[PDB]
């Protein structure tokens, strides 16, 4: 005894359950993220690392 | 070529090869020869070569592996070429 | 408050593991008949499987609940696709495996802070024993923790399509699996299984006893050889369908055998390289139990 899945049947079904979203989860913004430069260029290292 | 001018002349290189090192007192210590020359190579501009620069006693092993280990913790690094 | 009679909670009707295909809903020993195979020659050899570390991680502090049973299922026969999921709320477990805990694990699949008001739940006491075996799945993701993702596999392949003739003397012969189908198949199969209470089963593992134990691994060794097809497909080479004059068969490339990537693609359900290490840290885990 389980649910058939509506999706491979006939006959069209009018109403269910879809699943929304509320007013807290947001999508597709910005973050005001910082940069700190890394102050002097003389003494980086990309040789290794 | 003269089997005399080789004989004498490869002593000349020789003589000038000096790679930085810690004198040790315990008698269970052995230097690590592969790695630490490696960093003579480049000229120390490399950070695993820069890193046996300030302190050379990273190099004083006692047992093979933690040789290696301590090259990486204090890197951050996960693989040395 | 279910309690079990050592019958355990799969000798009931409450919840039960059926696949649905054929028109009509059908118990996955029906299915498995259709299951043919031949040979192709790669001796798949049975090697050891080395014990799990006791370590148990620390279920960080966390207010609300998780639904740990979710993400269990979530991951092994996740259909949709499923990101990064190495990090995660993935060891709530633990705090279970302690003697007087008051947090309680309800049916469904959640786990609750405080036993609340009109919420079933199973029993206190042989929720304990499941959790020391498998709240050890938390670091999964752990360097100098993680399994191996090769040599279960060959493991895999002897349960699903190894004659037992074969299995008494560890070493068979590499197969190429194919029944016949319809239309989604392997995709429809995947959005079946999901939904299926996979904590009713595994409870089970851990506490009954040799009387009915022995009778337990006789009734439910099929829908153990269920939910270790699909995780298989996930892993396979090739998916291919051959076609006879009306009739078309699903061919799979190398069951038992493990590469790193889907033959699905689009096909078959999917795995990601965060799951490959969690696959093989549930698989390593539950055999030394089953097995």
């Amino acid at each position: 005894q389980v649910g058939i899945p509506k999706l491979e049947v006939d006959h069209i079904s009018f109403s269910n359950v879809v699943s929304m979203m509320t007013a807290n989860i947001r999508t597709g913004d910005d973050m005001a993220v910082e940069r700190v430069n890394p102050d002097d260029v003389r003494a980086i290292n990309i040789r290794n690392a | 070529i003269p089997a005399d001018e080789l004989i004498d002349n490869l002593h000349s290189w020789m003589r000038s090869v000096h790679l930085l090192h810690v004198r040790s007192e315990d008698n269970t210590l052995r230097y690590n020869w592969m790695l630490g020359v490696y960093a003579r190579s480049t000229n120390y501009t490399t950070p695993v070569g820069q890193l046996v620069v300030n302190a050379p006693a990273i190099l004083n092993y006692s047992n093979p592996q933690d040789a290696f280990n301590s090259v990486f913790v204090a890197l951050g690094i996960d693989y040395i070429d | 408050m279910l309690q079990q009679p050592t019958g355990g909670y799969t000798t009931l009707e409450q919840f039960a593991f059926t696949i649905r295909n054929d028109g009509t809903n059908a118990t996955p020993t029906q299915f498995l008949q259709l299951l043919s195979y031949e040979a192709t020659e790669n001796e798949l050899v049975k090697k050891t499987i080395p014990t799990p570390e006791t370590h148990l991680p620390s279920a960080r502090n966390v207010p609300g609940n998780v639904y740990i049973e979710d993400a269990i299922t979530q991951a092994l026969f996740g259909i949709s696709a499923q990101n990064v999921n190495a990090h995660g709320y993935f060891s709530r477990l633990s705090a279970l495996a302690l003697p007087n805990t008051s947090a309680r694990l309800g049916l469904d699949g959640v786990i609750y802070n405080s036993e609340t008001i009109n919420i079933p739940f199973y029993d206190p006491a042989a929720v304990a024993n499941f959790a020391a075996t498998y709240a050890k799945l938390g670091n999964a993701s752990t360097p100098r923790y993680r399994a191996d993702m090769i040599d279960i596999y060959a493991h895999v392949g002897l349960e699903l399509a190894g004659t037992d003739a074969e299995r008494a003397a560890g070493v068979m012969p590499v197969k190429r699996a194919k029944f016949d189908s319809w239309e989604g198949s392997l995709i429809s199969l995947s959005r079946d299984v999901v939904n299926w209470k996979i904590l009713a089963f595994l409870i089970d593992l851990c506490s009954l006893e040799g009387e009915a134990l022995r009778a337990f691994k006789t009734r439910n060794r099929d829908v153990f050889r269920m939910m270790l097809f699909i995780m298989s497909t996930a892993v396979a080479a090739n998916v291919v369908n051959r076609k006879v004059t009306k009739r078309v068969d699903r061919v799979l490339e190398y069951i038992g055998v493990n590469s790193m990537r889907t033959a699905g693609r689009t096909a078959t359900i999917t795995y990601d390289l965060s799951r490959h290490e969690f696959a093989a840290k549930f698989l390593q885990l539950t055999f030394t139990r089953w097995n």
